[PDB]
RNA sequence: UUUUUUUUUUUUUAAAAUUUUUUUU
């Protein structure tokens, strides 16, 4: 009864570990347009930092794999910093100009899956600590502050503009929400983010060196998502529709922890018409109310994460 | 692996709450 | 009779202009129609939550308990919900026009306004509700990501009622009620890049506004409700976006028609104390309830003031709110359809000194 | 198991046949926002002039109050400045004075596109025309960038805070090399289209007044691409960008040739109005309901050529 | 319940299944 | 022959997606 | 000599959802 994007909507968007090939097409709601569903997706190797509670974020920031974080076992954590995803030059473009209108190749964005798996590379001996995963509903957010708007007479003339800032960051802490999972390590943990907004909303880029609590960069005590090397290549595109992941590793003294951290996410984009990638785009996939119906459904009837032995 | 299972099994249970008959 | 051929586009006349070539595409074509067996069949069945939608939203004082709780669409995830009203008791200042504004900025009651009678009102001033600090944080940093312990939010209902408490003799005057389309605005504005080299170096910037508020004046639009102050008056707000969309926090001491604070001419919402507590946290889905009082010389208007409102709110997995937050209603299609239905037909407003 | 109401249908009639009938149907999305509305149902029809030798890119992007975006090029060569027409009454909606566009002086606080198209008819003899129309449709959405700015002049060079600037995606695909998508055809056929939603369902937009939306955050920027409001926005600014695609319309002239046309620009704008406007008195409440009609319009949409020659509206 | 008891007067007269067309998605 | 001829002939192809009852 | 739309055939080659055997560490 559902069509055939409906279903490989549903199999992206929940198990993606789970297939060869990607099945995802994109999201089957009345959007029936010119997309082209970029399917991010890589593998790496971690290792954690004897005596130490590690965070690997994975929220919907375009380009990024992940952010990190490292703290004292139990100590709170302020700056994460992302890790790119080796294809964002192509798609977001690079240089000091990475980012911007010049060099995108897309207008819009929105998410039709993100989700992650930990799986421990330790020996059964030599490891120790645990996983702990859970969902932060992660949005942007603004304030309204002053800015010079000329410099006579002294101390100048001032008006209000409006900042970028993050909302969320504050539930990244040691201390894990109640709807979460918590194992031992080894066991990893595998899970997938959902559409937070009501229909899959779609969104607009917000290029910017961090996405933190303050206004003010480098804020020392500000928590924040930070673009690494100081946005000289890589910055970060924007904040999707979907929850951000938080995968919390605490690794005792004397521990030896590795883990092989794999990501995937969909994510269908407005292309520029004229990128080497249009060429690649279509057509969104034909409507499927009730695969929508269905996703909005099950969304709330698995596990916050699982072990990585049965992903 | 076996989280479609899940999810088709899942997909059962639900099926009868659906706003669609 | 072929199949992936590119299609041609009519030449006026085929003898006197030369031929283009045919239209080609990228990636495949749209698939070919769907075929009318597809029937996917539904239960028109309203559902319990989608009928506390419903009561919540437009008849919110009727019921033992605050029934909301929350839209009935697919959102189908992590929410807290606010189901509270602020009831207090005001006088209205004799010879004057008084505007109590209703808006959707989360944290807020009301915003007032006192003018003479016939006048101009320029700046309303809000009075929040003492959850404030509980909902978004204290001190200076108030309202900002750092104490607020919610990330996006949404109105689910939002109503107002006027109790007159003033007897039949030393009272006088009038209620009037009617809705403003409220929503937040930008301009973009140059601001100062580098104070180096003189005059310095500038860049264009967007700044805050909202839209709206000059249809607050003592000359009721033609959709109000117009009656003697002894009778109060009751309404409902309701959604203006089209799906009860999500707003994120944008955090100001004032939501005004210029960039420059305390631009004394520029009509405005106003955090109270200069922001030091409670500052603006965002403009909701709903549309802006405006109640005009207006109480001549020597007139004793005094009356209980009731606000009421129903949020939807993303919570911080860590606030100590955190433990009451719950999966939001189930998709009840039937309520929503109900709801954008029946939002149209009631009178602006009605008496509440009748009910 | 339904059929079309008669709002569903006249909203399709005004999607995609606008210049078909003997009044415009047009009455608004017949979606669930069931509201008070103005609704703009109007069409720019002017006398246009391709200055020979050049390449003249007519951008019709959904900026409430403007018609169309010009900018007149070499042959070949990459446009980079597109100045707005705007629509005689543009005043009349958004306001005048320098306050043009501004929350004091606009007429409405918010608006979303129920349809917009663009048809050229040439009126150039058999022996003067010379050249081609080329169009094809780029998904023009506004975005921000964060940037520092100064928050204090002392202590020198002085303190700064990130602030957000606003920018705009899709212009750089406005260029003379077309997508295979592209139709093109000769002048003399001139080209009509429409444009359609981009957004997820016919979202509701806020106001974004500004003189540029640019790709860069700096005043006339020289190799910036941008919408430029004319006359330094002193009676005319932009007032925002609508949920729809933007047409693009590439008309090449060779020096020696007379290409001239009549050119129509159409848009239906569903807006929340200001209660205290002179307009208002013809503000009522929106289409009822027809998801028949919404299923067909996002169905279909995707199913006609990017553009037809112009005698075949 | 005066207002709720006329928003169920309301809810009647829409009752068809203009009307509702269950629909809504 | 205008484009609403045109719109028509697809517009009858296409079937819709719910019934109620 | 052209433009759309509508089907049937097969060889196809795929992608998807279901039933059975026969090999292989
Ligand atoms: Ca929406």
């Amino acid at each position: 009864r559902l069509t055939d994007a409906g279903l490989a909507f549903l199999k992206c968007a929940f198990a993606a570990p789970d297939f060869s090939v990607d099945p995802g097409k994109g999201i089957p709601d009345n959007f029936h347009g010119r997309t082209l569903a970029i399917k991010d997706c890589n593998t790496t190797s971690v290792v954690f930092t004897p005596n130490t509670d590690t965070y690997i974020v994975v929220a919907p920031v375009p380009g990024f794999a992940y952010f990190r974080a490292e703290v004292a076992v139990g100590a709170q954590p302020t700056t994460f910093v992302g890790v790119p995803y080796p294809t964002y030059a192509t798609n977001f473009g690079a240089g000091s100009q990475n980012g911007l209108p010049a060099v995108n190749n897309y207008s819009k964005f929105r998410y039709a899956s993100m989700a992650c798996g930990l799986y421990p590379t330790s020996n059964m001996m030599q490891f120790s600590g645990s996983v702990q995963v859970w969902r932060v509903d992660l949005n942007l957010s603004e304030a309204v502050n002053p800015a010079v708007t000329a410099i006579t007479p002294a101390p100048g003339v001032f008006a209000n503009f409006v900042d970028k800032r993050i909302n969320g960051l504050r539930g990244i802490r040691p201390l894990a929400p109640r709807d979460n999972y918590s194992g031992n390590f080894i066991d990893g943990a595998y899970t997938f983010a959902f559409d937070k907004s009501t229909d899959f909303e779609w969104c607009d880029f917000v290029r910017s060196l961090e996405f933190s609590e303050s206004n003010v960069l480098g804020a020392a005590t500000a928590m924040k998502l930070l673009a690494p090397g100081g946005g000289t290549d890589t910055t970060l595109t924007g904040l999707g529709n979907v929850n951000t992941l938080v995968y919390k590793i605490s690794t005792p003294t004397g521990a030896v922890n590795t883990a092989i951290l794999r990501t995937w996410n969909c994510i269908e984009l407005q292309p520029y018409t004229d990128s080497a990638l249009f060429q690649f785009s279509g057509v969104s996939p034909p409507f499927d109310p009730l695969a929508l119906e269905c996703y909005h459904n099950l969304k709330m009837r698995f596990p916050v994460a699982v072990s990585s032995r049965e992903n | 692996s076996k989280f479609w299972e899940g999810v088709l099994r899942v997909l059962n249970q639900i099926s009868g709450t659906l706003s669609v008959i």
